[PDB]
């Protein structure tokens, strides 16, 4: 098989900034009627990839003219010539010339930019779901970088341990930030057991931590 | 300039899976339509293509066995069968053609039954507002396999949506949250329903969000 | 517009 080797693995840029990606196959990527079949995908997070580039070098219709290819042979070079906050995500190249079509690594683009505090919100479990025997206490962290956040329960002022689970969101292509969930399960009799629940959020983008709280009984 | 692949969908080990692809907005019979892999860590892997034009497939070695690929020229569909299906089988599958790309579809290898997901509100209340926004959302709790699409207002609403990657539950079901901010002032006047669609089990559910009095 | 280049060659025809 030909081998595709990308490099680097992961290109952490700021808005504006070039950047470029190598493609080198293990064998030349000529074929026999004159043309070089190598082509260029962007798999944004969350998404199907995209071909950008085709033939080397030529743009698709709608790729925005600060990318180009080059290159010829074994080795092939993608340059973003100012990154976009819409250029992240997973840049593949592949190559049609040889059989088996093989596919490069893959380089990840992320976007450094400047630390945004999360906004943090909490909801109540639903009275459906209490009904069901069951109570999920969901912590909301939005909108924020960097990545990194710490977040605790809190249930009656106690740091709550072992029955929590969180999820991130892929970066925003438009804001580059995350968001963040933060699940506290309990069953129904645990949950009427206490009156506080609260979760306590620290993040560079804060001067001192954030707690969200509510009482069983209010909400 | 479109492809557009079939649901997801789960199937038994030793089973197996035929999926479609519909074409539009490009000679359906002019490109080679290929087949790809995608494995969890971001690989990228060729299984084969046919080409509508003439039906002629070539195939990496390793599916040769276990891929049949087909093409329909009078309806611009083209289809694969893997048959024989085990564990390492369980993937997102592209087809690919000229520039395009579908979205995917996911399969699932496994023996389990499938569960249809619970939906709960996620409701709006002071303790979901921050600078005149307020947050709201769905709970999806409790399905397998992946994965469930959600929506929001018939697809009409998709600014500040955020649904999030699902967690594993102990349990071995699936959860995920899907959110969004809006203004604090439109919760009285503004209707927000969430649509939680999970095709392996034929579930639809559409649950409205009201406010809280907290 | 113009049609989208090829990824990769089609296969000639088998007879």
């Amino acid at each position: 098989d030909v081998v595709m080797t990308q490099t680097p693995l992961t290109l952490s840029v700021t808005i504006g900034q070039p950047a470029s990606i190598s493609c080198k196959s293990s064998q030349s990527l000529l074929y026999s009627d004159g043309k070089t079949y190598l082509n260029w995908l962007l798999q944004r997070p969350g998404q199907s990839p995209k071909r950008l580039i085709s033939l080397v070098s030529e743009l698709d219709s709608g790729v925005p003219d600060r990318f180009t290819g080059s290159g010829s042979g074994t080795d092939f070079t993608l340059k973003i010539s100012r990154v976009e906050a819409e250029d992240l995500g997973v840049y593949y190249c592949w190559q049609g010339t040889h059989f088996p079509r093989t596919f490069g690594g893959g380089t990840k683009l992320e976007i450094k930019r400047t630390v945004a505090a999360p906004s943090v919100f909490i909801f109540p479990p639903s009275d459906e779901q209490l009904k069901s025997g069951t109570a999920s206490v969901v912590c909301l962290l939005n909108n924020f970088y960097p990545r990194e956040a710490k977040v605790q329960w809190k249930v009656d002022n106690a740091l709550q341990s072992g029955n929590s689970q969180e999820s991130v969101t892929e970066q925003d292509s438009k804001d580059s930030t995350y968001s963040l969930s933060s699940t506290l399960t309990l069953s129904k009799a645990d949950y009427e057991k206490h009156k506080v629940y609260a979760c306590e959020v620290t993040h560079q983008g804060l001067s001192s931590p954030v707690t969200k709280s509510f009482n069983r009984g209010e909400c | 300039a479109y492809l557009q692949q079939s649901g997801a969908e789960l199937v038994r080990s030793g089973a197996s899976v035929k999926m479609s692809c519909k074409a539009s907005g490009y000679t359906f019979t002019s490109y080679n339509m290929h087949w790809v892999k995608q494995t969890p860590g971001q690989g990228l892997e060729w299984i084969g293509y046919i080409y509508p034009g003439n039906g002629v497939t070539n195939f990496n070695q390793k599916f040769k066995g276990k891929a049949t690929l087909t093409a329909d020229t009078s309806s611009s569909t083209a289809y694969m069968q893997i048959s024989s299906l085990t564990s390492e089988d369980s993937a997102v599958y592209f087809c690919a053609s000229a520039a395009y790309w579908g979205q995917g579809t996911l399969v699932t290898v496994s023996s389990a039954s499938t569960k249809g997901p619970s939906v709960f509100p996620l409701a709006p209340s002071s303790k979901s507002t921050s600078g005149g926004t307020a947050a709201l959302g769905c709970l999806v709790k409790d399905y397998f396999p992946e994965p469930v699409t959600v929506s929001w207002n018939s697809g009409a609403l998709t600014s500040g949506v955020h649904t999030f990657p699902a967690v594993l539950q102990s349990s071995g079901l699936y959860s995920l949250s899907s959110v969004v901010t809006v203004p604090s002032s439109s919760l009285g006047t503004q209707t927000y329903i969430c649509n939680v669609n999970h095709k392996p089990s034929n579930t639809k559910v559409d649950k409205k969000v009201e406010p809280k009095s907290c | 517009p113009p049609p989208p280049n090829p990824n990769d060659p089609p296969p000639p025809n088998p007879n």
